[PDB]
């Protein structure tokens, strides 16, 4: 059949809104030491959280092949920018902006829109003081500046509220982890079932750090 | 041609001569070779006039372009890299005789210590750059004369005004030994131009201040 | 495909999304031009410098008008470099957006859900009435003499401006008049900037934080 | 829809747009050709020089006819450079516009909502009757001997002229006759220009402000 | 404007049907690495193949389509190992590449590929690591399976049959039996191969003829 | 060839000789080397005739092209940049012996002070330009003789008429020392051409005016 | 080779020799080097024969092509420009030795004064052109001899016939001093060809008229 | 220029001089030629300064790029291959005088025996590489002098500190015989830079430690 542009728009949006709802959930929240990423992830090889640049992190929910595509594209953009100018010229805002533009184009120009939702986060440079930044980019290119936390994938409402209530500014790593795991848990576990990483303000250059195995255990 | 740059407590100064030649002939007496390229940087260029002017103009446009697009200026390191890439892009033409070499001076607003936030960067024909840490630098056919002069006078630099005087005297010494560099012209009232940059930004030094310093150097050597 | 139905659907599709978004106003005042937009974000901007005396403001889908903002800066910088700085004008930029939006509106899958305003003030020490242009999704362009309103429900804000507006209002009076007609919000929910005709070269100037606090 | 329906669909889309726009008239007079258009804007123009003795006037969607204006200037300048200035003619420009609109009307997603007039006066110290051509949204071209009317509701303006049109009317008489038939309105709301056959090379000349006033 | 939600449905069904209507294959982790067993009578046309040193491939669906992917995979792997180092090639990379390729085919080609793929990897010689198994759907979805994978025809029966008989670290013979069994839910009709973790470099190894008969 | 340009209070004048040669042979006696390129600018070109003429023609077209497209003429700085880019575009050819160098003279309608709104701009083979600040300039094989002559006569340039007279005398000195520059030809009645530009625009100086000046210069030096 | 062209009251005449050579060898004795390119113009070409001939043939096609497409012929200035562009396009080849130089003669129907509507235009290898003002021009290895001859005979030109006689005598002087230019051949009856152009158009001059002029020149000098 | 690298029990050390020249002229005294390119590798470059710096910068980006994309760093062999390909890519330019040659030092975390996990790899202009097995290597105009020096001193290397001493002494010998290599500058307090890499990763050697070693070598020879 043939549809009006307005209908096609709603259809694409639904097609993707469905795909994202159908997937596992992820949360990113600002805490005392930087930013924390926690995702529901059974796999040991396929990842939903990744380093983008020195102080910039990435997290996504949705169809893996599609957001991994975007993850790679982001790393490509950042490395190219840092090389063409300087490392300190690459920023979370720039990456979010680029994702917004890319998803916007995919949503409009490709037969199928991307069933994904992305979060780009940035923490301060070593020995610097600045509030973490979190951005959410949606399947249609919309972008939002979140101040405390971001939730993506599956049924967010429950997890969102659970955090609106538990979330505390300046929480230590352990407190933040717990607050996050519980909220997440509200949706629907252990080290085997979670993907955890942080953007660490304390680290001198590369903030991204994965927290796994026994080490992750201990935080639980 | 001679362009000099030197750091002083709290900033940097860059100054350039006014001569242009064609072989042995003096073809110009008021060329301006030092440009304010953005609020905190100045570029001085030696070599082929056509290329140098285009470098300064294109570079200023590129810096402001980034600023408007991204909302913030490039970090000082980024500015250096852009200028290096532009020089490297001219390499083929430069091997054909269209060679121009810039000297970059700036004040880094993001540096930790303000008294030393001054920056001087030199470049070679292939795009290689070097952040100068000895206090001063110079480019052009009179640069060796200027540097040997500053080597002896640099300990006198204690602020912006003495920095300016040393720069002018180094250009004076370059013109004294290099026929391709122009000295202060008292008959026509034409003197070297200069730019000073500190925490408040880059500003053109008024000609009258330079004329004053030049007259004092001449009086002193007479 | 029937030419009639399509042009009708696309249109609504843009009118809709635009009215769905936050509002922005630009008005001429004594010192140049003032830009005030309802904007919660601290990072994503709707008001921007284009060239020395030319400013840009938009309403609608961000990724789409930021795209246009960049394209405009690209156009202006290229023009000024190919000719001279003083050869770049607000009229030229508006004309370009019109051609671009008309082309998007007609050739792209989805039209752009945006409304743009390009403004220009006189060159330093020069005398000339500010110029304001509005460019629509269809590519229509209009020369506004006093103010422009875009995004969301404009009617209320438009009229509110009509009663209040004063040629030559000082900055503070203009700011107030604007923030008012807009409500028809504080420093943490407003994006404010001016094309200050008194600046030697770059007229664009953002008014934020404490400084903005004072004025309002 | 059917290719038969398509054409009427498009044709209608275009007729509507032009009908819904301001009007313009061009008429031959003693000193060459006079262009008068209903135009509030001070920056956006509907009348323009094309080449030495050739003028352009349009009605319809601005971004579309401005585009055609630029294309025309491009064509003329290129032709003059490749052959000689005196080899560029009003007939050639009309011909080119006819072919361009014809292609747009047939191949482009949306036909252009415009109506154009190309006029040419004699070369300095030469004698030849002014020439006026009208090219419509579908590529049709017509050779008009006295005047052309385009945009909005033409019938009233057409007849109004068919009646007061005096051959060899002086500039003032022609201006009046035109401004009148148009109302069927002063400097603030009008755009005026002539292809002055008495100018040595560039015939196009705008008549504005006080100068226009006097003529009014 | 065609309906996107309809398409995904059509296409997905067309692919699910073809795969459903095809022979079945199973891959499971066992003590010595990974075991591949597929319902295949064909002597010459294979459904199980070596991709790289410790990486294996198995598919179900239309032969010409998954053989194309087999060759492409070998190409990707050989090119990667040459451009970096052999050790740098991994099962995860291959699965990732297949996911992206099927995703593009599913979205961009007249017909989607009627195939289902499994990429497996075992540890490097004298190393210790749990085998990895990945399944890639026609739509391009990818999944990390920890014990076994089943593709082609009616999987439900075979899946459950396995969910019951699968034993962590079963010997080769026990694993083969468990597999051939869950499959039924003959040497001539069965293709068999293993990613033998005990092999110094090339893990892929075929078990056929008499050798294959003995394990039964 | 010699083309000279000088500023006077309120404007600028540009004049050029009429000779063309092929080796030692005089091949032309009435070539015009100074062109009015728009209402406020003139271009004089030395070097390769074919490139010289094409520069002027395309330059005039380009300036008017911008004006018709944009509704307003380019700023003087924009005019300079366009000519520079055109020269730069011929650099590969110039290195092959097709070199041409223009000299630009104009009146800047947007300059703050009208008495000094006159402009003289010189160009090198690579597209480098320089706005002259010493009052005059010259290009071509006789340019050094012309410039050394104007250096001594420039103080006499108090207005457009004495500026025109000096320009003619500088060309006369160029022809007196450079066999490739043509002097006033009294037998055929052929004299240098000139263009004057002031607030009212660029205008060709009538040949009869130049002939009078030339005859006067000749009478003077005769004694 | 020698091709000459000269203006007379009311028109223009162009004539060319008939010789072609290969080094020192005479390889042709009846080559035609002057072509009528349109109703009011003629082109004579010197240099590499292959290119020369192509120029004349392609140029005539281009002029008529414009006329059929546009309904009116090109202005004389436009004709000059098209020839110039064609020469410029052969510059690389010319540098490699395929050098050809045309001489253009025409009558401008749009000129204000008919008696002087005749036009002579020369071209250099780079496409540079010059509308001749001295009354005559010539191209080819014998051109200097021809021009110095016309310099002394030009005052005898008062109409088309005295114009044609001076043209044939100029070619005779070119042949007398340049072994690469062919003189009148009385044994074979071969003479220079010529085209005359006036308000009524371009017409080939009949061989018998040229034969008569050539024989008179020969007889005259024989004593 | 002289860059040296040597293996010691448990690791590797790489050190470079600080001189840059233009013909006979000393144009730089504090150039840094040894870079930490990732947690376990260092690159030292000789030749054309512009190219050498770009190599070091581009190479560090490429290594980290792979790591972020694939989740794991390249194997040491992969690291070698990428550097070789980069050098090969510059061959045409090299033939035109833009030649740069890197020396690679690293610690292979995946090597079987930790005490010998140190790695030193040299490269030629065409991208050919060689994993050195003799214990040390050097590149630059002073490399033959440095290698002959290490040939006699290498038996004294028993740990990181004696390894670092021998590297500094090899650079001292290179400067003693090659005017293009810079010796320790006691007046300005400038000394060779060095990087040590062991199981804990690559770390820059503090300038004060190198200065003590240099002053010790000088006293010893006086
Ligand atoms: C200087 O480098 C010099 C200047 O003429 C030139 C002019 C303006 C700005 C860029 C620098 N360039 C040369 O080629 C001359 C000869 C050695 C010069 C005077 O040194
Ligand atoms: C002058 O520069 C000169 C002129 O012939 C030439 C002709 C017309 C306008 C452009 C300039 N160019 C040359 O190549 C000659 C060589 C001696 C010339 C006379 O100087
Ligand atoms: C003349 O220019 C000449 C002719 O051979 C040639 C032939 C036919 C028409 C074009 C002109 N060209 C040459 O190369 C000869 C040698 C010097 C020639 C006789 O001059
Ligand atoms: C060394 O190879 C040397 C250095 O100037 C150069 C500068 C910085 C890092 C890369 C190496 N390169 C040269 O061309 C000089 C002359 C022989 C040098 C001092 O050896």
């Amino acid at each position: 059949y043939f549809i009006s542009p307005e209908q096609a728009m709603r259809e694409r949006s639904e097609l993707a809104r469905k795909g994202i709802a159908r997937a596992k959930s992820v949360v990113a929240l600002a805490y005392a030491g930087g930013v924390l990423f926690v995702a529901e992830n059974p796999s040991r090889s396929l990842q939903k959280i990744s380093e983008l640049y020195d102080r910039v992190g990435f997290a996504a929910a949705g169809k893996f092949n599609e957001f991994d595509n975007l993850r790679r594209g982001g790393i490509q953009f950042a490395d190219t920018r840092g090389y063409a100018y300087d490392r300190r010229d690459v920023t979370g805002r720039q990456l979010a902006n680029v994702y917004a533009q890319t998803l916007g184009t995919i949503f409009t120009e490709q037969a199928k829109p991307y069933e994904v939702e992305l979060c780009v986060a940035e923490v301060a440079h070593y020995g610097e003081t600045k509030r973490p930044e979190l951005y959410r980019i949606t399947y249609d290119g919309s972008i939002a500046d979140e101040p405390h936390f971001v939730v993506m994938g599956g049924t967010t409402e429950p997890i969102a509220n659970a955090l609106k209530e538990s979330y505390a500014e300046n929480a230590s790593l352990t407190d933040a982890l717990r607050i996050a795991v519980a909220a997440l848990r509200a949706g629907s576990l252990g080290v085997a079932s979670l993907e955890v990483a942080v953007l660490d303000a304390n680290r001198p250059r590369r903030a991204f750090r994965r927290i796994t195995g026994s080490a992750l255990q201990a935080l639980l | 041609t001679t362009i000099v740059a030197l750091k002083y407590p709290g900033g940097v100064v860059m100054a350039g001569d006014r001569r242009s030649t064609q072989g042995n002939m003096i073809s110009g007496r008021d060329v301006r070779k030092v440009y304010i390229t953005d609020d905190y940087t100045a570029t001085g260029i030696a070599g082929t006039a056509a290329v140098a002017v285009e470098f300064a103009r294109l570079y200023a446009v590129e810096l402001e372009h980034y600023e408007k697009l991204e909302g913030v200026p490039l970090t000082f390191a980024g500015k250096i890299n852009r200028l290096a890439i532009m020089v490297r892009g001219n390499l083929a033409a430069a091997m054909q005789g269209l060679l121009a070499l810039p000297l970059l001076a700036g004040y880094d607003i993001h540096a930790s210590d303000p008294q030393s936030a001054g920056r001087i960067v030199s470049f070679d024909a292939a795009g290689g750059w070097n952040i100068e840490e000895e206090g001063y630098q110079a480019v052009g056919s009179g640069s060796l004369f200027a540097k040997s002069s500053m080597k002896k006078l640099y300990s006198q630099v204690t602020d912006g005004d003495s920095g300016l005087r040393v720069a002018v005297e180094a250009l004076y010494d370059a013109a004294d030994d290099d026929s391709a560099t122009g000295g202060p012209d008292l008959v026509r009232g034409i003197f070297p131009t200069a730019v000073i940059i500190d925490a408040d930004g880059a500003v053109d030094v008024p000609e009258s201040r330079i004329a004053e310093l030049a007259r004092a150097i001449i009086e002193s050597r007479s």
